[PDB]
């Protein structure tokens, strides 16, 4: 019945910063951070989003 | 400023394969942002009793909280200072695209007790020159392995070397500035949880604010360059904010 949530990227910067603020992926999975799903996203060619913010 | 109470060891296994485990309470001006929950997301460093420096980036709120004296994280039995904040003074120059200017300043309504285990860091001066290979230091609780997702309960340290804005360039190329500086490639990587905590290089006997966290390899490569705010290029706005506040 809903939403989502899109993870982004700094894209003039092709690194991540190096803060501690885990995501719950669409797919069962924690990331330290935001950018991190991204550039896992983009490397891995996925599509995952944010299911909730903080841990799984 | 910058001489701890208790003597900090740095051994061999803080120059290899992320850091060493500290001698808690050896890096007293290393202080933890957290949530109202009690949740680590940054450090930051205490240059006065009442304010602390951090990275810009890491978006501190009033409601969150400033944690001084702690080791372990996973305690519950240390005598630590939960500071509240009553004002974030963030760089109006910050480059949030870029990570530019990426310094924030947070104002203490509770000002903080040095102790033996709290103390300020030592600020350097705008016309400070820290010399590329120089082996210095950076502290805190961001990731061991990228591979963790779960962030160390103790402190961390981790010896490496200053970078010359050159050298850098080679694995950053045009993305690198002037109120940037770089550390590491080293076997060391600054990691998710680390932000806003110090690089510090000692100067005569100080242990001295060279380098803010900031960005750096996305998944903590342990041969690149790890990016930290360049703190003698930001260091007047410091005094001027602290000055007028």
């Amino acid at each position: 019945d809903s939403l989502g949530r899109e993870a982004k990227c700094y894209n003039e910067l092709n690194g991540c910063t190096y803060e501690y603020r885990p995501v719950c992926g669409t797919d069962g999975d924690t990331y330290p951070n935001e950018c991190v799903l991204c550039f896992e996203n983009r490397k891995r060619q996925t599509s995952i989003l944010i299911q909730k913010s903080g841990p799984c | 400023c910058g001489v701890p109470a208790i003597q900090p060891v740095l051994s061999g296994l803080s120059r290899i394969v992320n850091g060493e485990e500290a001698v808690p309470g050896s890096w007293p001006w290393q202080v933890s942002l957290q949530d109202k929950t009690g949740f680590h997301f940054c450090g930051g460093s205490l240059i006065n009793e009442n304010w602390v420096v951090t990275a810009a980036h890491c978006g501190v709120t009033t409601s969150d909280v400033v944690v001084a004296g702690e080791f372990d994280q996973g305690s519950s039995s240390e005598k630590i200072q939960k500071l509240k904040i009553a004002k974030v003074f963030k760089n109006s120059k910050y480059n949030s695209l870029t990570i530019n200017n990426d310094i924030t300043l947070l104002k203490l309504s509770t000002a903080a007790s040095f102790s033996q285990t709290v103390s300020a860091v030592c600020l350097p001066s705008a016309s400070d020159d820290f010399a590329a290979g120089t082996t210095c230091v950076t502290t805190g609780w961001g990731l061991t392995r990228y591979t963790n997702a779960n962030t160390p309960d103790r402190l961390q340290q981790a010896s490496l070397p200053l970078l010359s804005n050159t050298n850098c360039k080679k694995y950053w190329g045009t993305k690198i500035k002037d109120a940037m500086i770089c550390a590491g490639a080293s076997g060391v990587s600054s990691c998710m949880g680390d932000s806003g905590g110090p690089l510090v290089c000692k100067k005569n006997g100080a242990w001295t604010l060279v380098g803010i966290v900031s960005w750096g390899s996305s998944t903590c490569s342990t041969s690149t360059p790890g990016v930290y705010a360049r703190v003698t290029a930001l260091v007047n706005w410091v005094q001027q904010t602290l000055a007028a506040n």
